This record gives C-alpha cells, structure tokens and sequence, in this order.
C-alpha cells in the first residue's frame, strides 16, 4: 500500500499527467486512490462533491459518510477531492487538513489499495503540506519543465521535503519531465540526487482527450502517447529510489540553464 | 462621603445621593439614552413568544454561550498526569485565559505555558517556538513530561506538531526519550470536552501504540478509569472511594485531584499526584477500561477497543441511583470482586432519603444544562425523583446525543413535557424560561443572569438558579462536592428539595400576608 | 538591599538556557531615582520568550477586553471561536448603570463561534448575517464593533468591506477592529489598535456638528475604566469642583461620549498606557490639550485637583480648595484608623501598565513601601514615570515569568502582593498576603477620597488577617 | 376554585380573590382584631431599645426557649447503645413529644416506650407500672438492654427508680442479669444537655461500679470518646473516621449512627449499630477518656475520674482549627500513634479555604445560640476566620461558662463587640438583632420567625437564618452534616460564605438599580 504526493508547477499539465498515470496504473489492474488536495486544478475530472462542501452540507466533517465523498470511475480509481473555498476567501490550506483527517479517521485508507495519489496545490503553508506527514505519502514525485520558474518550484518542494524527511518517512522519488530539454532536466535530478523516472513527450493527444474529459488510456488506448503513461506507471511501481534532495542555489540553477 | 467606621463598597456607595445625582446628570446630560419607557417596551418584548420565534432562527449569531473551546479541556485533561505541563502551541492569550478560568473556579494555582507565538510566527510558522518553549519549559519549570495542545492560530497554519516535536528532539533542545506527547486541538472544532478526549487519546497513544506486543488483557488485574471533563473534585475522590471499597484493582488515567487541592501549609507546589507514566504505559494490561463519560470520550475509545483491545462496557455516566447500580455491577462482573455490604447500605440510603424528600420535588420543573454527559445524568436523576426536565439544553452535544436523551424521557412519565435544544445558547435558553416558566434552572454561573431578567419582569416570574454545573465563579468551594454515585446523588438531591425550601419560605415570609404557611416543620 | 537584588537576579537567571538567559537579564534591573531615561536600566515591550509561563494577555484581551468592551451601548463581537469571548465575559469589572439585554450589553457574549466551515470558506457572508441578527433582537443598541481574534487575521477576511456596507445599510456605526491576538506582544498593541479603531470610525461623527453646547469647564476622563465603580468616585470630584465631564473613557461610556468628546476642553488621562494615542490625536487635530493625573490615595489625589483646577479660572479653583477641605476629615480618619496597622510594611507589586506606578502613593500615605513593582506590558515612557515613584534600591521587573516572581518573593519576603488572579493562589500557599490589584479582589473603589478609604480598609483585613498565623500546623 | 392540571395548595389559595375577601369579613365582622395603625404600632415598639429594656427585665416568663427537658437527652443516649430500648418512667406524653421532635429531626423512626402513669400511679407511685412495662417492653420489643429515665411527674413524688427495677427484678418480671440501667432525670433540672450527661453516668455505674477490682487502666490500649448530646450524623462518622486515620484504638461510648440512619431496602430495623455492653464493661480498662462536649458531661467526667481512675485531658470540643489541632494532639499524645500525612494535609485545606474566603467574612457579624458546647466552639472558628461573634446567646449555659467563653472573646480583636447571655431566649434574642443589628444568625429552625420580623420591619433590616444546630425541621437532611473537625469546619466555611454571598447576589440583583455590583466572579 503506497501513498505517494505529487507535486510541480501547474502551468505545466500537473493534473493531467498525475489522471494519465494513476489510469496506466488501473489499467494494470492496481487498485488506486487519487485524493485532490490542489485549489488551482480539477484533480479528479478526467477519472470522473467535495469533502468540504458536502460536510459543510450535513453540519460537520463527522457527520460525513466516506460513501458520499468517495467515487469511482475509469478502471475503478476511487476519486475524492478535498474542496476549498472560492477564489480570493478562505483558507484552502485547512480543508486540506480537515479532508485527509477525514479520511485518516474515516478509515479509507486501510481497504486494500495499492496506491493513493495526492495531486497537491504549492505548498504555501503548512496545510498544504499535510500529505506529507507522518503515515501519510513516503513518495515523492515532481511533475516539471526545462522553464526556469518550473525548475525553480521543484527545488523550493525539495526543500520542503527535507524539511521533513529529518522528521520522518517521506522521500523524493524522482523527477517527470512533461515537454535539449531532455537532458537539462536529467542533470537537475543529478544535482538533487534523484533522478528524471520519465520522460513525457509532447503530444496533440492529451489535449484532445483532456479537453474531452478524459486521459489518453481511456481516450485512445492504442496511442502512442498512451504507451507513454503505461512506460511511466511501470517505473513507478518498481521505483526503489528514495532520497531526501539536496536543493540548489538560484545561482547554482542560474549556471545549469545557462550552460544549455 | 466615607464614615470610617462603616466603609462602604461598591455597593451600597452608589446609592447614596450625592452619586446618584451625579449618574443622572452624566445620564441626562451625555449619555443620550433611549427614554425608560422604551427601555421597558422593548425588554417586555424579548420576554415574548414572539421574540423567541425571532431568537431561535438565528443561525449566524450566538450570544451567552453554554461551552469553551478544546484547549481548556487539554490542559485539564494533562493536569491530571504526574509532573506535567500543559503546553499549548500557539498564542499566548490563550493561556493566559486559560489559567484565568480554571483559577476562578477552583481557587487554586494553574500551571500552564504557552511558545508565544507572534505575527511573525504566524507567518513563518511556529517551529522555532516549539524549539525554545520545550527546552524553556524543561529547563525552568522541570516538569518529567510535557503535553502540548494547540491554539486556533496554530491549526489554521497547519503547524505539524509531530514533525515540530521530533525536529526539536533531533536538534537537542529536549532530550530524545523524554515524553512529549500531542494533540492537534482545534478551537473551531467542537468544545472544550473534544478537547480532553484529543489530549488523552494522544497521551495514550503515546505511551502504548509501538509497545502493544508484550501486552496481555488482563494481566495487572486492574480496570482502568478515565473520567474525561471533571471539575467536581468529588468526583475523583467517589469513584477511587468505591473501587477500594469493593477490593477493585484500577488505574484511574488522567487523575488532577491532588493538584487542583494542595495544602496551603507555607509552600506552592507546582506539581502533586497524578497518574504516574507507568500506569498509562501498563494500561493496555488492563482487564477492561470504564469511559465515566462515554458522549465525549469517542476518539479515546476507539483507540482503547481499536488498539488497547479492550471491550468497552457500554454504560453511561454513573449519576443517580440507575446508572450507579449498573457502573458498580459491571465493575462488580469485571473484575470479580463482588458488591459489598457498605455499598448496599449506601444505596438504601440514597433511596431513604428520596422516599422523605418525594413530597417537595414531585412535579417540579427545571431547566438545565452543560455538558452532554453531565447534563444526560441529571435528566435521569430528575426523572428518578418524580421530577420534569422540561427544557434541557446542550450546546455542545450532537444529533445522536440528543437521540439517546429523547429515548430516556420517552421511558418515563416525567419526561413528557421535555424537550432538547442541542446548539442552542442561555439567551435562547432565557426565552424558554420565559415562555415556559419552569420552577428552578439548574446551571453554572451564567445562569444568574438568566434569574436577574427574569425577576425584573416580576417577582412571580423569577426563576431561580441552583448551581450545578462549571464553571461556578460566584460561591466558594462548590468544585469540592460530588455529582457522581450515590453519595453525589446524595448531595444533588439536598441541594434541590433546600433549594425548593428556601423559595418557599421567601414566598411565604411576609407578615400577615403569606406567612399563615411559613410551617417550622417541612 | 543595594547589591543584593543584582546577585539576587544573576541567581534567578542562572536556570534559563543561554538564549533566554540574556533577553531576561535585560527585562530586569534595580532603580536609581536618578535615570530620567529608563532604557539603559531597563527594556520593555518585546517579546515573550517562549514557555517561561509569561503573565500577559494578547492584543484582542487589549481591544475587546479593556477598551472597546466597557463602551455600554453598544454590541461588541468577538469574531472567530468561541474561546477569547467566553473567557473575557464579563471578566474584568468595568461597571455601567444600563438594562442589560436591552439597551446596556456589557456582560453578555455575542459570538460568531466560527466552526471548520467559516475557518476554510470564510466568515464575511456569516458576519453581515450575524449583524441582521443583533438588529432584530437588540434594536436598542447604538452601535457595534467586531473584535479580531486570531483565525479572522489569517484568513484575509475582508471585514471593513462588511462594516462598511452593512454600516451604510442599517444606518448604523459598525467598527471593525483588527486586534487578533497574535499581533504585537502584549494586551498593549490591542490598546493602540482600539483607539485607531475609535478615531477612524466614531470620533469624527460629530465634526462638522454645532449642536452641543458647550462650556469653558468642558473635561473628559480618559483612560479610566471604573473598575468598582472607580470611575464613578473620581468624577465626583471633578464635578465637585465645577467642572463638567462630558465624557468618560470606556467606562460606563457610551458611544455619544465619545463622539462629544472632541467638543470639550480638556482631556484627563488617567490610564497613560492604553489611551495617550487617542489624546495625542485629539490634541493634533481638535487642538484639545491633556494631562495626566493620579487620582490614588489623598496625596496624589489632592496633587491632581491642584494641577486640574490650574488650567481653569479662579472659581474652579476656589472649589478646588473647598473639595479638598471638605474630604480632609474623612482621609484623615481612614489614616489614623488603619496606617498604624500598616506602617513599615512592604509591598511588591506586579500589575499591568499604569497601577505599578499608579498604587504607590497611596500606599506610602498608609505607611508601607513598595520594595518591588512590575509591569506585564508597559512601554519604557512608563518605565521613566516608575523611577521617580520608586524608592532607591528596589527591583523592577518587565513581563516577569511565573519562576522569576515565585523566586523575587521568596529573597525579598514582602509582607504583601498585589498582582492579578493567576498568581493569588501561588502566594496565599506560600503564606503572604495577597490582594488583587486588577479586580481589587471584588471590593473597590480605589480611586479618589472614598475609594481610599476603600483600599486602606481591605489592605489591612488581608495583610492583618488571622489566617496568616495558621499555615504551620503545631506538630509539624 | 381549583383547575386540576394547576392544583394550588394553602400557599397559594388562599390569595384568590374569594378566600381574600371571606378572610376579610371574618376578621371585620367577627375578630374585633386591633385596627392595622395599632397592630403597626406596637410592632414599631417591640424593635426598639426600650422594649429591649423591658424584655430583658423579665424574671418570670419565659418566651420562645432555646433548649428542651433533660428526658430527651437521655433518650438519645440510651439509643446510642446496642439494641436497647430508651424506656421513660413516667408519663406517656412525654416520649410522645420526644420521638415526634426526634422524627422531625432525623426523618427516622426513634424507638422509646413510657410505663403510661396515669393519676392513680401519681398517688400510689409508679412500681407496678414499672413492674408491667419492663415485662411488656421485654417481651414485646426484645431488646438486650432496658435504659430508664423519668418524666417530671415520677421526679416530683420520688419514685425510687433503683428500688423499683429491684423488686421488679426479684418478683420475676424480668431476670435478675437482664441489664436495666436507671437515671433520674429530672425536667425542672438544666435541660437535654444534662439529660444526656445523667443517663450516660448511669449506664457507666452500671456496667463498672462492682467491677473494678480486676481492672487495669491502658490494658486493652483504647481511648473512650463520650460523644455527648450528639444530632449531627457526619460527627459520630469524622471522629471514627480520624481516629481510624491515624491508628488510634478506641471505642465510642454511646453510638447511635446506625440507628438514626438506617436504609430504606424493604425492612425495618427497630435496633442496627451501637455500642457493646462489652465496651462498657471493659471501658476502664482503657487508656484514657476523652469527653468531646465537656460542659455538659460534668457527671460523667467525675465517674470516670473518680471511679474508673482515668486522666480526662483538659480538652474542648473539636470545632475550628484550634481545637481540632489539640484534639488530635491530644489523642496522638494518649495512644502514641502520631498525626499522619492525610490530617496533616487536610489541615492545610481548611487553612486554604480560609486563605481563599477571608477577604468576604472578615468583619461579619453574627447573633448565634445552641448548646454550650456547640456555640463555644462555633464562636472560636468564627473569630479563626475573622468574623465578630456580636451576640452569643445560651439559655442551657451557666456561669462557669459564661466565664470561659469570655476568656475566648477577650484573647481576640474580634470578640471585641461581643456579649454572652445565659439564661435568655429566643425573643430576648430577636430583640438584640432589631437593636444592634448583626449580618445573620446561626441558629436552629426557631430563628426562622425572627428572620420574618426583621423582614417585616424593612428588606434593610431583614437577618436571614443560617441553619446550624437543632433542631432543623423546616429543611431536609442538613442531619446528614459534620460540625466537628476539619470536615466540620470545612463545611461551616462554605455555608457562611455562600450565604453571604446568595444574600450580596439578592441586594444585587435589581436591574439597572444595583446589578451594576451583580458580579459573574466574586
Ligand atoms: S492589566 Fe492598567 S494599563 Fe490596562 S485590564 Fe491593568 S494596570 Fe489592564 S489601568 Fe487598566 S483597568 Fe486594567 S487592571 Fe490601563 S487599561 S490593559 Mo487588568
Ligand atoms: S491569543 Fe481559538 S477560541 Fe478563543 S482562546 Fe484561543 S484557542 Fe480558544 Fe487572544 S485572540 Fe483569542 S485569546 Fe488569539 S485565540 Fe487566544
Ligand atoms: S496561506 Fe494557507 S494557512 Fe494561510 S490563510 Fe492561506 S490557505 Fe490558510
Ligand atoms: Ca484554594
Ligand atoms: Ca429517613
């Protein structure tokens, strides 16, 4: 049973990517979870009522029933988003918290999955880093792009992973490339000590199953792109590099992208 | 003016002439008040059933409340363990009430700390607080354990409190093997009682989760005890009273009796009694574990039977005669011991004195509230005397609670004219009694605001308050008596027919008027 | 005494870790009368070093507790949790004459008990509501102010945009104060943020305004919170002396005061700490000039009058004179009666930001000295008021921890305290008398001539007490 | 009229309008009452420090005592003994009186019986009726002792109690072994107090006098406690309670705890409890005795002193700090056991309670009356606690006393304004607090009518009534209290604060008039 989070910079296609694995993945036949905890994305659209909204529905999180919240959808991948505010009021960072507690207490956890994927928003705070936690994710996957402010966001959760691995179990599992880029990026993981687990081509066919709700498994199982997805899911599940990153300098990142 | 000889306070100061001339004048003059005939108009108004429509369909407002926040509960759930200190991580305002509230109504010292957590740790997150504060507090107040709880602030930042507490053992500001148990304590999460049940839960997780594979049910021989929200210290002292009456071997987990009643003999101590580490790292061993308040302490019994593997007795609180018969015979079934003659004598006692007291407090009505298990207790005794709970009120309580309650007056006669307001407050409360006049209000404090708006609509119409409950700020030394067991019910029940007594002889006090029933005997 | 209150703090310092150890050794120090500059004898007004059970409040206990809460008419919300609000309900004894519930509010509660929802939707949609509902159901109010507690500073929420529009709606005054807790050090940033609170939403309503007449004698009590009724006892006085009090500062004040207050021609600041900011203003913008005076025990109180009545013409101070004459037999009785019962006693003080300083000479007037004194919050302008009040050496001590006062105690051995409620239990067990100098242990007044002879009377029932002979039992 | 879902009893029927105005043509029509100008009058006259005068003048009349007949005493220590039954010789009235007073007192059953002397047994004696009724009580009731006292009228024509019992013995009414202790007491002779003292002595001659030969003092390592005139439950139960604390073997002379408290389980015990005619018999084999009410077991202490050769230590009744303090010296100096950790803390509480109270009691003043024992001891915690004891009034009291309690009074600054009266009643009394008013009263149920005139003169000077003592009809089971010890004291405490304070929320608690000092915390 292996959680992992997956965080990266959004502009990039970090939803869509973190559907198209978590499909390869069911399509394999592993049972997963996908748990939505990113204000700034739909989480669950492609596979397919929040935590919070359906709580604040029924009074209070403890009158929420793991049934309601709980959904399933393509190859069986059990989706529940977290819900947040609206735009520009509340405090997202805490329906997190309150959303994986619920699970956590709601005991949605221990009903024989294979994996549970956090698709998390920039951590900004601590709520945001929630999936983090002790007994929570153990890997670590970062979505990212040869763009300098896409390079830069995977060292900043690099250091928030340091931060707390000193404290417990949660390592970086490596780097994802959506689309001599290729290179740049492999370098960047050398540098953090992980490693670039993939490599996502650019291809016209996740946007044309994304627009139409969907991931390219299910969209066109007969794509290359989708060979793709299934050649990234398989890394994953025999992945057995863990490690606790060793950040860079902007200076430092300033000479790596300077040098291609 | 002051004679010195008969110095005047207060009250009665301001009656004199000279100021109440002068309040006028500030009145008249400054004040622009609203004309007394509308201040009149408008209180006979909020005494109407119209009003109380008005009142009750409210949902964003809440005035007067009948509950605190989980915080309070933690510290005192950790003051019941030897040598601690509660540490709430957050703002220092906090704590300060905190020991403010508990102070006022037990009269006694109330140690607890704070990391001072500033804007701009607020912002940055309180980590480096937690550092400092642990090692302070470890250093300058030497406590053998310290239990840290959480503020609002620090919750809605999502401060980890686990990985905080392990980067500060890893970074040697407090040794390694030194306990340091937590709880995340959600003020905008239930109330003070969820409080408790967060902080015992987590001092047992604590101490038992990674140890469970050497621990075998039964095999102490004792049956552990956790009491949950008690600030009657009474009620630590009955329930230890009639386990070792019977012969029962317990362990009673989270036990502040002794700090919140040390001696005034010419030295503080910080520190007194307690349950020692020992008793909730063998707790597992247990034969069984007795939730005295079961409404609140689910999160503590879902770790005890989930973890412990303990087969939690269901039973309620033990208050009035029912529910202590059935504590003492599961007590009795458990471990073994059977119910002795000194038991047996004090339950015919209690049912003693019900059959000389039954004449007074037959039919007598009452409104009440607090907690869920307290205020749940109370109604079954009430109904035991031959008494109606008309309006029973629990802020704090939830659906499944109220659920149990209605159960509880549909099995009797008494509980007809009854209802149950679950998160509604003492200002709705104060429109109950006004629409539905009850004969006495059984409550803390709070409620003697209720009596004095009550009697300003008429003497008649004022409905006194018979303090039960917390916090109780203006007597002394109520937090010494007993609510719990037979000797509680004991207490309960003289409070109520001396109460019904009392009113009785001020109604009937006046010369020629009412006195022809002011009887020597009653 | 001169260099053994030095070792005395070196010693008490010695169980700190490193870094706690030098940011307290410069919170405490010895006084030398001489310092007209009190920052390089003593620092205040940082903060408090974590877990070291510090005695102070936070900026809401400032804003809502102290300030804004007294003001009688009007509704005051305590915006976030339930907590702050349940604890600080009707705490503090700022007294009013008003029907409580109907058009007085004072010791009542009003919440907007956030629950997870308000914390992770926010709470503005929830206040406009809560404000229609304080309308309907206390129509009589004249006013209302919406007090900050931590979650609300967190969260952004827009509040001012509700007091704004739900304000203009109602044709009411709504003030949103930003006083959550977290902000600042002490109580004290949550007196500064009030008073902001104050002049840009009520003190200015009456500007353009010619309605109220006026008079030369005009005065205002600013900073007195009538505590016992403490208020009440010193405006006789005042009044006794021909002048009139226009308004009164949060206690027993009402909104219509306040927003008079600009029409008068002296502003009386009693409480320095928590209101020369809305003087200072008042002096900048409405041209009205302040004083400070001490309205504690007959030597300062007759000082006070004096000083008063000399910015005023030859009437007012004839009355001066006549006020002082007629309380001179009384204060002399109450000194005669119970100094003999107190002389040569010696007090240690550890209270908020004003009575440290504020309580001395009064006590000197029965005959006891004050051999240690304290603030929890003060800023050092206190501190350079404290040095000329104090004797020689004396120890002084900024936002003290529970293990430092314990310790000054038991050196120093005063044969009375007066602090606030969470020591009072500490000392009774250690066998020194103790009197509550924040709620006057539920006596008072303090203030003025007949406030005197309150606070003579109750330090003698406590420190001559009986009980005090008793705590060493006779076997041992 | 009555609507029977709202049945209204004495109070308040007869305020209806019809019963009002029936009430008012009885009293115009055919009471020729007094006009109401006349009736106020003469009420305004009595509250003034001239009828004052005139009261205390009297030299004959007695009105509204504060004691009762020495039989009554003698009863209760009778019953203080295993299953013997109290047995007055004389007329039948009297137990009547006796068991209804005590009934009303204890809400129990008292057990006595009269050999109902008739006016020909006052002309010819009462030996036969003595023969009769020791026959018929022992085979009736069967109890394994008969304890006679007598009725005034057997007092007045020397009925020879002991010759009577003896003759009754040797004409086979009952066996000569049968244990029949006797005991003049005549009624016309000090009160209850020495009722008690007289029974006491002679249940001790009986069992001792002819035995003590064989007798060596200290042998079976006890002390005696002789109780005295004992109607408080919690005092037989703290003195057994501290006496067991601490190691001490003893034995209470006179124990009726178990009969005056009996449970309500389905039976009716006639006898439960009590002390042995073994513990009598072997009484002078102890190391001492120790006389807990002194003034009134003068008797006593000279029996035990002169026939049983025991040191009686100079010792006062247990009540207040003091006394208990010398108590428990007294008992740890005799038996050598020392003064263990839990008195020694529960000491150090009563001093924190009184630490934390001090600053409401100081300077109250109270009018007080009971036994002189009792009001001796209530007059020394009173002046322990700061409070001015301004009236003490013992109508049972003698000179000697008067004298001691003087010697208390004159050792403290509070006693400074007090005055002690022997010899005077209740409607002495109520003029003491019209004319120098004092805060409230402590006394028993009778003072409820001089609360009713104080108030009827004006709210202003209304003494309301703390009820301590006996007896206390007009509440229920304040029996069940505790006067003597730290216990004791600890409750006394607490009842004088909180009526201080119920009574400062009343005068507080008009609105907007002077609820401005109505505080939440005091
Ligand atoms: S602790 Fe006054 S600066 Fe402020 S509530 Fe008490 S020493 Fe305050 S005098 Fe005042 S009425 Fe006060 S006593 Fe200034 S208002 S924040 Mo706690
Ligand atoms: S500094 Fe949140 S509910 Fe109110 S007591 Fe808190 S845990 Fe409880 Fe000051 S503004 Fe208030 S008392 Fe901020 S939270 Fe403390
Ligand atoms: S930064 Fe995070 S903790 Fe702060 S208000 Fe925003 S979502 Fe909440
Ligand atoms: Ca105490
Ligand atoms: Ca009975």
């Amino acid at each position: 049973m292996r959680q992992c989070a997956i965080y990266g910079k959004g502009g990039i296609g970090k939803s869509t990517t973190t559907q198209n694995l978590v499909a390869a993945l069911a399509e394999m036949g592993k049972k997963v979870m996908i748990v939505g905890c990113d204000p700034k994305a739909d989480s669950t659209r492609l596979i397919l009522n929040t935590i919070m909204e359906m709580a604040a529905e029924a009074g209070t999180v403890e009158d929420l029933e793991l049934e309601d919240v709980l959904k399933a959808g393509y190859g069986g991948v059990k989706c529940v988003e977290s819900g947040g505010p609206e735009p520009g009021v509340g405090c997202a960072g805490r329906g997190v918290i309150t959303a994986i507690n619920f699970l956590e207490e709601e005991g949605a956890y221990e009903d024989d999955l294979d994996f549970v994927f956090y698709d998390v928003g920039d951590v900004v705070c601590g709520g945001f880093a929630m999936p983090i936690r002790e007994n929570k994710a153990q890997e670590i996957y970062i979505v990212c792009s040869g763009e300098m402010m896409a390079m830069y966001a995977a060292n900043n959760i690099s250091k928030g992973i340091v931060k707390y691995a000193n404290s417990g179990s949660v390592r970086l599992g490596g780097l994802i490339c959506n689309s001599r880029e290729d290179e740049l990026i492999i370098a960047l993981a050398n540098k953090l000590g992980t490693q670039m687990i993939h490599f996502v081509p650019r291809d016209n066919v996740v946007q044309r199953a994304e627009i139409r709700r969907m991931t390219v498994i299910e969209y066109d199982p007969k794509a290359k792109q989708a060979d793709e997805y299934r050649a990234l899911a398989r890394k994953v599940v025999d992945n057995k590099l863990l490690v606790i990153p060793n950040p860079i300098t902007m200076d430092e990142l300033e000479e790596l992208l300077m040098e291609f | 003016s002051q004679q010195v000889d008969k110095i005047k306070a207060s009250y009665p100061l301001f009656l004199d002439q000279d100021y109440k001339d002068m309040l006028a004048k500030k009145r008249d003059g400054f004040e622009e008040k609203y004309p007394q005939d509308k201040i009149d108009e408008v209180f006979q108004w909020t005494t109407t059933k119209e009003y109380q429509e008005l009142n009750f369909q409210r949902e964003a407002l809440t005035v007067n409340p009948a509950k605190a926040c989980q915080p309070l509960g933690a510290v005192l759930c950790a003051l019941g363990f030897e040598k601690t200190m509660p540490y709430v991580h957050g703002s220092q305002g906090c704590v300060a009430y905190f020991r403010s509230y508990f102070n006022r109504h037990f009269r006694e010292p109330v140690s607890c700390v704070s990391d001072s957590m500033t804007e701009d740790a607020a912002v940055f997150g309180g980590q480096q607080n937690m550092k400092d504060g642990l090692q302070n507090c470890k250093a300058t107040y030497k406590p053998d354990m310290i239990a840290v709880s959480t503020t609002c602030m620090a919750e809605v930042i999502g401060d980890d409190l686990n990985a905080f507490i392990n980067n500060s053992k890893k970074e040697g500001f407090i040794p390694d093997e030194f306990p340091v148990p937590f709880a995340h304590t959600p003020s905008f999460v239930g109330s003070h009682v969820t409080g408790w049940d967060n902080m015992f839960e987590g001092i047992a997780r604590y101490f038992t989760l990674k140890s469970m594979d050497d621990k075998v049910v039964g095999s102490n021989k004792k049956i552990n005890i956790v009491p949950g929200f008690e600030t009657y210290l009474g009620n630590f002292r009955v329930i230890k009273r009639m386990l070792s009456e019977m012969g029962v071997g317990y362990s009673l987990l989270s036990d502040p009796e002794e700090v919140l009643d040390t001696p005034a003999d010419g030295q503080f101590r910080m520190y007194a009694g307690g349950t020692t580490q020992e008793e909730m790292k063998d707790a597992p061993n247990a034969l069984n574990t007795v939730l005295l308040q079961p409404w609140h302490l689910e999160k503590t019994k879902k770790f005890v039977e989930g973890t412990w593997k303990h087969e939690v007795p269901k039973l309620n609180i033990p208050m009035g005669l029912d529910w202590t018969d059935e504590f003492l015979m599961k007590v009795s079934e458990i471990s073994g011991q059977p119910i002795p003659a000194s038991l047996t004598k004090e339950r015919g006692r209690l049912v003693d004195m019900m059959t000389d007291s039954h004449t007074w407090l037959h039919g007598k009505r009452f409104a009440l509230w607090g907690d869920p298990d307290f205020v749940m207790g109370l109604v079954k005794f009430l109904l035991e005397l031959g008494c109606e709970p008309v309006h029973i009120l629990c802020h704090n309580g939830n659906k499944r609670w109220k659920k149990a309650v209605d159960a509880i007056l549909a099995a009797s006669p008494y509980g007809k004219n009854a209802t149950v307001y679950i998160g509604k407050d003492l200002w709705h409360l104060r429109s109950l009694v006004f629409t539905d006049k009850p004969d006495f209000m059984i409550g803390n404090s709070y409620g003697k605001f209720i009596q004095r708006d009550t009697l300003h609509k008429g003497k008649e119409f004022e409905v006194p308050l018979i303090r039960i409950g917390f916090p109780i700020f203006d007597r002394h030394h109520l937090h010494r008596s007993t609510t719990l067991g037979y000797e509680g019910a004991m207490q309960i029940l003289t409070t109520l027919v001396n109460s019904i007594l009392e009113r009785l002889d001020e109604e009937t006090r006046g010369m020629q008027a009412t006195d022809y029933n002011h009887d020597l005997v009653r | 005494s001169r260099e053994e209150v030095e070792s005395l703090i070196q010693e008490v310092l010695e169980v700190y870790p490193e870094k706690a150890r030098k940011d307290r050794n410069k919170h405490l120090a010895v006084n030398d009368p001489a310092v007209t500059q009190s920052k390089k004898c003593i620092i205040s007004n940082k903060k408090s070093q974590p877990g070291l059970m510090t005695i102070r409040g936070c900026a809401y206990a400032g804003s809502k507790g102290v300030v804004w809460g007294p003001i009688k008419d009007m509704i005051h919300i305590s915006h976030g949790p339930v907590g702050c609000g349940q604890y600080s309900r009707a705490g503090r004894r700022n007294y009013y004459i008003g029907t409580t519930g109907v058009n007085a509010f004072v010791t009542m509660n009003f919440t907007s008990d956030f629950q997870e929802k308000d914390i992770v939707f926010g709470g503005d949609k929830k206040l406009a509501k809560l404000i229609d509902e304080v309308e309907t159901l206390f129509p009589l109010n004249k006013g209302i102010s919406v007090q900050s507690e931590c979650p609300i500073g967190l969260i952004g929420d827009d509040i001012e945009s509700v007091s704004k529009v739900k304000g203009a709606e109602l044709s009411k005054t709504i003030v949103p104060v930003r006083c959550e807790g977290f902000r600042g050090v002490s109580q004290s940033l949550g007196h500064h943020i009030a008073n902001d609170a104050v002049r840009d939403w009520v003190l200015g309503k009456r500007d353009e305004d010619t309605t109220f007449a006026s008079t030369p004698y005009d005065v205002a009590i600013i900073g007195d919170y009538n505590i016992g009724g403490d208020a009440w006892s010193s405006r006789i006085l005042l009044e006794e002396m021909g002048l009139r009090c226009v308004a009164q500062w949060s206690g027993d004040g009402s909104i219509s005061e306040i927003e008079l207050t600009p029409k008068v021609k002296l502003n009386l600041v009693h409480c320095y700490r928590s209101m020369n900011y809305i003087s200072r203003h008042m002096e900048e913008k409405y041209g009205i000039p302040w004083m400070e005076y001490n309205f504690f025990g007959p030597t300062k109180t007759i000082e006070s009058l004096r000083a008063i009545a000399a910015k005023f013409d030859e009437s007012i101070q004839k009355k001066c004179e006549e006020v002082i004459a007629k309380y001179k037999p009384e204060w002399e009785a109450v000194v005669a009666k119970y100094r003999p019962r107190l002389e040569g006693k010696r007090v240690m003080l550890y209270i908020g930001g004003l009575r440290p300083r504020h309580v001395i000479g009064a006590y000197e007037d029965l005959g006891m000295e004050v051999v240690g004194t304290g603030y929890e919050f003060a800023h050092n302008d206190d501190y350079d008021r404290t040095m000329k009040e104090m004797g020689d050496s004396t120890l002084l001590y900024d936002d003290v921890t529970g293990y430092e006062f314990e310790e000054f105690v038991k050196r120093i051995k005063p044969d009375l305290i007066g602090s606030g409620i969470k020591e009072k239990f500490i000392f009774q067990k250690m066998g020194i008398p103790f009197r509550e100098m924040h709620s006057w242990d539920y006596s008072g007044p303090y203030h003025g001539f007949d406030g005197f002879a309150i606070f003579a009377r109750d330090m003698d029932m406590t420190l001559n007490n009986p009980c005090w002979k008793k705590l060493q039992a006779p076997w041992e």
